[PDB]
């Protein structure tokens, strides 16, 4: 999980 | 999506609903899609990475509404799920983060077009449209960065591309956007891609067509000064889904 992820599950 | 608008299935029929069955049997939504030929849909690798198997995933088209039903969606599961071999989650952000479903239905079909549901146009290769270009961004995703919550109906907005050279800029992302992602972004900051529009389509319109230019890939925040969304550059990747699309 990036720190700027846009993904529900991060 | 921050700002926008709420809208329905008929103003984004190319739109995909890709949901995940846990163990028990609960059903959650994990990752927006595009219908790109009547049997694939193509998403965003990092949907998927944490729970590979295709059998777990179920895709909606025609669908307006998160978690109820729309009059006219067809329901599908993934014969095929192709994550990108090159895909790799970095410190701050994805590379080749893109990946490809094909659908059938519990009777075997593809995808049929109707008033809710049709293809969206790949792009030339390497063909992209002028920086300030304005394109189309649609999703469930949430409509404030910090929000626990997700909008019931479906929402869109307009975003405009941002040159490299802008988007490689210290105060923007600098070195982290790669020729391989384009940035896209409101120019008064109000509206943005956010948490839970991943995978989710960047259309543009490119000569006439409307075509998917971008796939929703990450961004710092939602909607923030001087960070823009960042979206995989479909454009580069016609080899990538060419071969796996010819089956």
């Amino acid at each position: 999980c990036p720190a700027y992820s846009r993904y529900i599950g991060c | 999506i921050i700002g926008g608008e709420f809208t329905t299935i008929e103003n984004q029929p190319w739109f995909a609903a890709i949901y995940r069955r846990h163990r028990g049997g609960s059903v959650t939504y994990v990752c927006g899609g595009s219908l790109i030929s009547p049997c694939w849909v193509i998403s965003a690798t990092h949907c998927f990475i944490d729970y590979p198997k295709k059998e777990d995933y179920i895709v909606y088209l025609g669908r307006s509404r998160l978690n109820s039903n729309t009059q006219g969606e067809m329901k599908f599961e993934v014969e095929n799920l192709i994550l990108h071999k090159d895909y790799s989650a970095d410190t701050l952000a994805y590379h080749n983060d893109i990946a490809l479903l094909k659908i059938r239905s519990k009777e075997g079909r593809c995808a049929q077009p109707s008033r809710t549901i049709q293809t969206i146009a790949l792009p030339s290769m390497y063909n992209d449209p002028q920086f300030g270009t304005s394109c189309e961004i649609t999703g469930f995703g949430k409509e404030q960065s910090t929000d626990y919550l997700y909008p019931e109906q479906l929402k869109m907005t307009v975003v405009k591309l941002i040159s490299h050279r802008e988007c490689q800029q210290p105060h923007y992302y600098g070195s982290e956007v790669t020729t391989k992602m384009l940035c896209a972004a409101d120019p008064q900051w109000k509206t943005d891609s956010c948490q839970g529009d991943s995978g989710g389509p960047l259309v543009c319109s490119l000569q006439g067509r409307m075509t998917l230019t971008g796939i929703v890939s990450w961004g710092r925040g939602c909607a923030l000064k001087d960070k823009p969304g960042v979206y995989t550059r479909v454009s580069h990747f016609l080899p990538w889904i060419r071969s796996h699309t010819k089956e």
